[PDB]
């Protein structure tokens, strides 16, 4: 059926230009299907950017001329693809971008209203993080239990860019584990934590994998 | 109380919705003077208006899909239903299943069989010892050489009347009152997407129901560039319909000058047997001019690269395999049914813009007993024709398939398609669709009432 | 003939009139050229019966005592006839269409003719 | 340019309940051009209802829309687990389309008190020149809670960051973190560090501290 | 829908509106689902032609200049609408029904339209 597969995660610095692509699988053509680009700010609501419909590119008065939506139809080697380019990137553009499409063939369908429409099919989404910071390795610190019951964990600080994958005993310990989401520190570096609840010897460990910095570093946890 | 306007009924407002209805035919009221005892469709068939009306709708954009078009399905069932109504009053050949004693004709490996058999006369007493002439394709041996009708084990058989003809005549499809037919006037249209310039007509243009495979014959030419159409292009399971710019001259003849026995299997019925062949000893052949086919190919091979990429190798090859209707070029000329070997035309290999004598020929086989459209229970016997048959048609398009073997990023090969006859009707019907008019409408205005 | 379908509703009122109108012994195909035109006259009378039972009783344009509800396409009058088109218009009213139909036959010609009968007595 | 207002921004509802999320537009929308979307956390938003009452094919009959003038409302009967998430209302009435504030539908369950744990700074971190004290709130309901930092019985503003886990898949609970970032110099000038938490589960004030 | 057939004529005037309205290629049974609905539209137009040629020209209720004869069901007005029912009513008029029909087409729309034409000249 209908499948919208977007590009990978793009991390670009302010002032630069970013281009994301949407490969539309299952769509016979963009003639019978209108394509809309919508972004979602983190912790915030959804915002309409622009569209391409009847092969005519269009965008909101916010982005007029600053945003370029181009698309090519179904070819012999690949499904229909649409592309969005944003020049003059800023820090407020860090929203997650979505590639959407809608069936326009039904002329009396409630989906569309003369260019402005709803969105039937949604893509995987593509996150664009705009920051001037440079990639750095995470600093890992153990959290030792003093003494009801007991709780112990590891602290990951000052890494960039996201994400990092934190495990316990290399996936052996999956229960009672709560991994807190990364917080953006005032220094522009990310920090998170992974804590495990323990009753009462086993001598646990932390498994941290940061792919952008290629640091697979592992730290242990000792009670004081 | 609170002002101001009031509802008011308007009748005949321009509002239509996409729908489906039952369409009738039209023959141009000349086809009726062509006579020859109900040629093809036209008998009581509706006379076409001498001045058809086409109204261009300005400031309008309508979205079309030819593969979802319902006019195709009605026409397909029409030709099929038309076919049966033609064979009902005719003479049924049922007692032709008699044993056939056959021998090799006096070159080219004995394609024709001279068959002796027993037959029932007007009287029910004495049989009749008579011989006939059948093509190798019409008979099958059963175990001197003894043969039988090829259709007898599968189904029954009936003979087409010599009075009627299979000659395709222009047929205009029209819509009843309250409906409308939309026409796409753009020069370049692939059958899908929005249409900038749309006009409406009561009747579609002249459409000749020419049933053919691997070659669209006597069709409508495209405008400017040649057209490439496919339901799902990247999908190799879907056929690719092509529309030509310039028509291709093709000659198919029956280089056998024949005679009709007109044997009497009464009372009242007379069968037309194939007598001896007087003339060139030859197999049926189809001619295509080397210069004209090549030029089209060069223009067509460039259009595929608007999809398959600027640079790539496109190789052509003959049919993969299957039923005879699929593997050969099937059509009707002069009442006879030819099956042509198109393998000679499709032998080529192309470069980015180019490919690495005065004439060409194509061996054709003749089969009188046919089941088209995968019909079981009814087999039609094409009656023999006096003299040599010669016919000239336009080749206006193709039915093509893409190989599934990939190596998608390397090269692609295309082969002649077949099967579904709806594609043949989709070739002429791509620019039309049916909508029903909704005249009733309501609008607010001040008039109220006394 | 449909020429104003792309034009505005205001311009579409001029050409309204053109839209109103544009052996037989065979065993088969006789039903094909019949079934089409019979449902046509059935579809024709289907519209005309509605025209009579409403406050029209006549063709083309006719008015009624049904007040236009604000909740039904709240608009500017020039935003309707001058700035908008019929296909685009029927699109929004699609929800209230069945509601309006009831007001014509029930609220009017049922309650109007009876109102008329009472006003015709004196 | 339309502005969409949703109420509430988030709500607590149980399984089997009938949930009503309303929405109001800056102007009156007629022709009823309005859409409602469902978004489960970490997943792309899915289209549920268009034109305000019209349910999309494949969607369960439990969802019901209502559209009149400026006031719009979406009604969900027999609430179930898969229905929990964040919902959005959108208007395609005019160019361009604008969405609503969003409404987070949150699982209802008995109020659960947190178990507070405090972690003193690691040794290796102390050598870096900065010290971070981490206050922990384990599984608790509801999500809303307060954590204040008292140093030698004195409140602190700034240099404080908290983190909240998503509602747990099974326990339907939340977990909270608190991060206090200070330098090494300022860290040595004080003695006792305390973590004060107040939540609907405790029904009493709680404070966790360390004498280092 | 016929609900007042048992009720009095006076109550029966309220629900009057509801009474107004409620492949095909087969060789056989196609004539069975056809012959029924064709005489239906023939029976339909048969009533409507009478409605036009009389002083009605419109559906539901309409009045006329034909005076009610005493010899035709001499009655009390409240004995008709309030105390009596339609099936019971059509029973007595059964003899004068064909007489009344003549007064509508002959005495009125034949003599009225001509009367109107003479009144429309001045
Ligand atoms: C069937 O049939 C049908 C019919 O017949 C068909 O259809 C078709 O289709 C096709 C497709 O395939 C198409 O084509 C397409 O188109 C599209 C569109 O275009 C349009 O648009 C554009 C854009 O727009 C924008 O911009 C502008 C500027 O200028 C403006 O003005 C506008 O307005 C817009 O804007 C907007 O927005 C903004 C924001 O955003 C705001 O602000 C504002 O306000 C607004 O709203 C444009 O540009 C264009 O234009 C152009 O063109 C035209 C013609 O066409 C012209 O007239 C003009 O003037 C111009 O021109 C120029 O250019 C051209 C180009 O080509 C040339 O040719 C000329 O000469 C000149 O130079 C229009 O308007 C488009 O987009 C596309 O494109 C694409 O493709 C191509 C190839 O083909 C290429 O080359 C390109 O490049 C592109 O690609 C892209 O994309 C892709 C995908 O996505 C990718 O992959 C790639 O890579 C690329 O990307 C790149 O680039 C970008 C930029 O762009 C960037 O970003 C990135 O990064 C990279 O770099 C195409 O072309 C057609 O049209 C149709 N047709 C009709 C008739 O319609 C179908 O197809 C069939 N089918 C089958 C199956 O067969
Ligand atoms: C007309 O014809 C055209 C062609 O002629 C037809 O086009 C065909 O359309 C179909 C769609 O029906 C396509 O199949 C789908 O393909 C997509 C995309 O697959 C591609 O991309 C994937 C990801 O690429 C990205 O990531 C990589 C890694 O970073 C990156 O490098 C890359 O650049 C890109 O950025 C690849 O994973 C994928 O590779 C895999 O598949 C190849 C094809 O089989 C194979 O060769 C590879 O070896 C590899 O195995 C490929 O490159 C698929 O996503 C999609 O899969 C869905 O459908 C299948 C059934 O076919 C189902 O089994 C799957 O589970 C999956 O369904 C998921 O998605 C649904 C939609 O979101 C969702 O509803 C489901 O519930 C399910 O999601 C569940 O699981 C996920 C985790 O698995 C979980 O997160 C969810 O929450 C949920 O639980 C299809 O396979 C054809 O590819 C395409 N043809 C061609 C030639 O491409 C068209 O259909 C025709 N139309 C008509 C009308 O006629
Ligand atoms: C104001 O007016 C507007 C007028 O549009 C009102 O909008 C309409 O409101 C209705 C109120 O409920 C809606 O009814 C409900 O519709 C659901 C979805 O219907 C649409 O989507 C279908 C799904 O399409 C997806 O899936 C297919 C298959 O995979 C894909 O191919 C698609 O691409 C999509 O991914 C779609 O199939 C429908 O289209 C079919 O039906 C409509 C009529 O409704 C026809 O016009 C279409 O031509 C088409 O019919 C053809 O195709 C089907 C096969 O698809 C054939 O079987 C047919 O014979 C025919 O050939 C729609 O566009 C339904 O799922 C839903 O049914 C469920 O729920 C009800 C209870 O609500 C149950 O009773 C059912 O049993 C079932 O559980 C329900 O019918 C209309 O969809 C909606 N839109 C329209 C009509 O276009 C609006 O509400 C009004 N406002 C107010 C306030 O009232
Ligand atoms: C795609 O479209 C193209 C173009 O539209 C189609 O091509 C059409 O093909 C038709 C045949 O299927 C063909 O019809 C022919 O018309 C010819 C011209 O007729 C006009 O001229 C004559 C005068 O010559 C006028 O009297 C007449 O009124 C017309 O104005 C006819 O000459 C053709 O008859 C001959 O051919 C057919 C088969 O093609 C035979 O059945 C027929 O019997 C005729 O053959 C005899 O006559 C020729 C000489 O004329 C002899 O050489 C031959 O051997 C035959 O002679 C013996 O047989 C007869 C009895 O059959 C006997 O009396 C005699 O003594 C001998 O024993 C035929 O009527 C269309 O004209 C043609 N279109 C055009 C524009 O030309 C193509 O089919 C379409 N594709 C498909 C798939 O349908
Ligand atoms: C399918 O069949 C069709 C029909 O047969 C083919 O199309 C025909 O193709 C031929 C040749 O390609 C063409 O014949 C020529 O037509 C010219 C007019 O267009 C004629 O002028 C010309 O006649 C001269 O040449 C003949 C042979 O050399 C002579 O016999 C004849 O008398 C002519 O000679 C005269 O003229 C010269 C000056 O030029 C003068 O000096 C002489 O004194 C004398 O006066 C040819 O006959 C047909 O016109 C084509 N028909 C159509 C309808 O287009 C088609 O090619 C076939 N396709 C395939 C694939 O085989
Ligand atoms: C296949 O198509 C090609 C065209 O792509 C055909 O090539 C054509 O060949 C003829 C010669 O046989 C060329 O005519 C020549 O014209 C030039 C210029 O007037 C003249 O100098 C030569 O003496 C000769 O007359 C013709 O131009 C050329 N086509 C093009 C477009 O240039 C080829 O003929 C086709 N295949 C066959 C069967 O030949
Ligand atoms: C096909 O075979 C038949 C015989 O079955 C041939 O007819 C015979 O032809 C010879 C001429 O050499 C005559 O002497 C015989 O009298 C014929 N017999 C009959 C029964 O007709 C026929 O000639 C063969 N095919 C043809 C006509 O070449
Ligand atoms: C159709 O044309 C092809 C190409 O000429 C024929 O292929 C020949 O097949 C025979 C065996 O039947 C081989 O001996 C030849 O070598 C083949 N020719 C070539 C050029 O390879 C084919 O036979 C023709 N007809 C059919 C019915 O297949
Ligand atoms: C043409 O029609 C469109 C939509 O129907 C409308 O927006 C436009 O104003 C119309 N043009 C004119 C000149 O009326
Ligand atoms: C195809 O050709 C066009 C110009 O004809 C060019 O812009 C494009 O880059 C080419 N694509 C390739 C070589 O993949
Ligand atoms: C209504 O139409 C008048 C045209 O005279 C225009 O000036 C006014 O701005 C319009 N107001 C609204 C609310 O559409
Ligand atoms: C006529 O009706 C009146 C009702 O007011 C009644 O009092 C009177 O007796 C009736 N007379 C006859 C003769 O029916
Ligand atoms: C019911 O009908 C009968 C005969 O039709 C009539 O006599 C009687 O008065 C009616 N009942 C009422 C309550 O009107």
């Amino acid at each position: 059926q209908i499948h919208l597969v977007q590009s990978g995660t793009e991390v670009k610095k302010p002032g630069s230009s970013v281009t994301v692509s949407c490969k539309a699988y299952g769509v016979n053509t963009f003639g019978l299907y209108a394509v809309n680009w919508v972004r979602q700010a983190p912790g915030q609501s959804l915002e309409y950017i622009g569209q391409i419909w009847r092969w005519k590119s269009s965008a909101s008065h916010h982005f007029r001329g600053r945003v370029l939506i181009s698309a090519v139809d179904l070819t012999g080697s690949s499904p229909p693809i649409s592309s969005l380019e944003i020049k003059n990137l800023t820090s407020d553009d860090t929203a997650v971008y979505f590639c959407t499409t809608t069936s326009t063939y039904d002329k009396w369908s409630g989906l569309h209203h003369d260019g402005v429409m709803a969105f039937s099919s949604w893509g995987q989404g593509t996150l664009i993080s705009v920051s001037a910071a440079s990639t750095k390795g995470p600093s890992v610190f153990p959290l030792a239990p003093s003494s009801g019951t007991a709780a112990l964990g590891c602290l990951v600080k000052d890494y960039f860019p996201e994400p990092v994958t934190v495990s316990w005993n290399s996936g052996a310990l999956t229960s009672g584990v709560h991994t807190f989401p990364a917080v953006l520190q005032s220094s522009g570096l990310y920090s998170l934590s992974s804590v495990v609840t323990v009753p009462s010897t086993q001598t646990y460990i932390c498994n941290v994998n940061h792919k952008p910095s290629n640091t697979k570093v592992d730290k242990k946890v000792e009670p004081k | 109380r609170a002002e101001n306007l009031w509802v008011t009924v308007y009748y005949g407002v321009p509002v239509w919705k996409d729908a489906e209805t039952t369409l009738f035919c039209a023959s141009d009221a000349k086809a009726y003077e062509t006579e020859k005892h109900n040629v093809w469709a036209t008998h009581a068939c509706v006379p076409t208006d001498p001045n058809p009306q086409e109204i261009h709708l300005e400031n309008v954009t309508e979205e079309f899909n030819m593969w979802k078009n319902n006019m195709v399905e009605q026409m397909h069932t029409d030709i099929i239903s038309l076919w049966d109504q033609s064979l009902k009053p005719c003479v049924k050949l049922t007692p032709l299943c008699v044993t056939l004693q056959c021998t090799n004709v006096t070159d080219m490996r004995g394609e024709l069989k001279n068959c002796s058999f027993n037959m029932t006369t007007e009287l029910r007493d004495k049989k009749q010892k008579v011989y006939s002439l059948f093509y190798r394709l019409d008979v099958v041996q059963i175990n001197n050489k003894e043969y039988r009708l090829i259709n007898c084990n599968t189904s029954a058989i009936t003979q087409a009347c010599p009075k009627v003809s299979f000659e395709p005549i222009p047929i205009h499809y029209c819509a009843p009152a309250g409906f409308a037919i939309l026409k796409c006037k753009d020069k370049k249209f692939n059958g899908t997407g929005p249409c900038p310039s749309v006009s409406t007509v009561q009747c579609t243009h002249g459409i000749k129901p020419v049933v053919s495979t691997q070659l669209l014959l006597n069709g409508s030419l495209a405008e400017e560039e040649v057209m490439i159409r496919s339901e799902n292009i990247t999908n190799n399971a879907k056929n690719i319909l092509v529309q030509f710019n310039t028509p291709v001259q093709i000659n198919c003849t029956r280089p056998n000058n024949n005679t009709r026995k007109s044997i009497r299997i009464g009372p009242g019925q007379a069968f037309y047997a194939t007598g001896d062949i007087i003339g060139d000893i030859r197999q049926a052949h189809c001619n295509v001019s080397k210069a004209t086919w090549n030029e089209t190919l060069g223009k067509v091979v460039k259009q595929l690269r608007k999809h398959f990429g600027n640079n790539t190798i496109i190789r052509f090859a003959n049919s993969s395999g299957g039923d005879l209707e699929v593997t050969t070029h099937s059509f009707n000329c002069g009442g006879e049914f030819f099956y042509c070997n198109t393998s000679g035309l499709f032998n080529s290999t192309w470069i980015s813009n180019t490919s690495v004598n005065d004439s060409i020929t194509l061996p054709c086989r003749i089969k009188q007993i046919i089941n088209m459209w995968q019909r079981i229970g009814q087999a039609m016997y094409a009656p023999p024709i006096q003299g040599v048959i010669r016919c000239v048609s336009n080749i206006t398009g193709l039915i093509l398939t893409r190989d599934g073997g990939s190596t998608n990023s390397t090269t692609e090969t295309f082969r002649p398609g077949g099967g579904d006859m709806r594609d043949n009707w989709r070739s002429e019907l791509y620019k039309y669709k049916v909508v029903k008019i909704e005249p009733l409408g309501v609008a607010p205005t001040r008039c109220k009432r006394r | 003939f449909l020429g104003a379908a792309g034009s505005t509703m205001g311009a579409a009122s001029m050409t309204l009139t053109v839209q109103a109108r544009n052996l037989l012994k065979l065993t088969v195909w006789g039903i094909k050229q019949l079934q089409a035109r019979v449902l046509a006259v059935e579809r024709y009378l289907r519209d005309q019966q509605l025209l009579g039972i409403w406050g029209c009783s006549g063709k083309l344009i006719c008015c009624t005592n049904v007040p236009w509800n604000s909740s039904w396409s709240n608009r500017n009058l020039s935003e309707i006839w001058d700035n908008m088109t019929w296909l685009q218009w029927d699109k929004e009213i699609s929800n209230y269409t069945q509601i309006i139909y009831g007001l014509l036959e029930e609220s009017q010609n049922q309650q109007e003719k009876n109102e008329q009968d009472l006003l015709a007595l004196d | 340019d339309i502005q969409m207002t949703q109420s509430p921004s988030t709500l607590s509802a149980s399984i089997g309940d009938t949930v009503r999320i309303s929405c109001r537009a800056s102007q009156s929308i007629t022709g009823n051009w309005v859409a409602w979307y469902q978004q489960r956390p970490g997943k792309a938003p899915r289209l549920l209802i268009y034109r305000g009452a019209a349910l999309l094919g494949g969607v369960p009959s439990r969802f019901s829309g209502s559209a009149a003038g400026t006031d719009f409302t979406l009604t969900i009967g027999n609430l179930q687990a898969e229905d929990f998430g964040t919902f959005y209302c959108q208007q395609y009435d005019t160019y361009p389309g604008t969405f609503g504030q969003g409404t987070k539908v949150e699982v209802k369950r008995t109020v659960a008190a947190p178990s507070v744990f405090i972690f003193p700074p690691s040794d290796e971190q102390l050598k870096s020149g900065t010290a971070s004290v981490v206050c922990l709130l384990n599984n608790f309901y509801p999500r809303e809670a307060k954590v204040q930092w008292k140093v030698d019985n004195a409140l602190q503003s700034g240099n404080s960051q908290e983190s909240v886990t998503e509602q747990d898949s099974k326990d339907s609970t939340y977990s909270l973190s608190s991060t206090l970032t200070l330098s090494k110099a300022d860290y040595e000038k004080h003695k006792v560090y305390a973590c004060e938490v107040t939540h609907q589960g405790l029904s009493s004030p709680v404070t966790k501290s360390f004498n280092r």
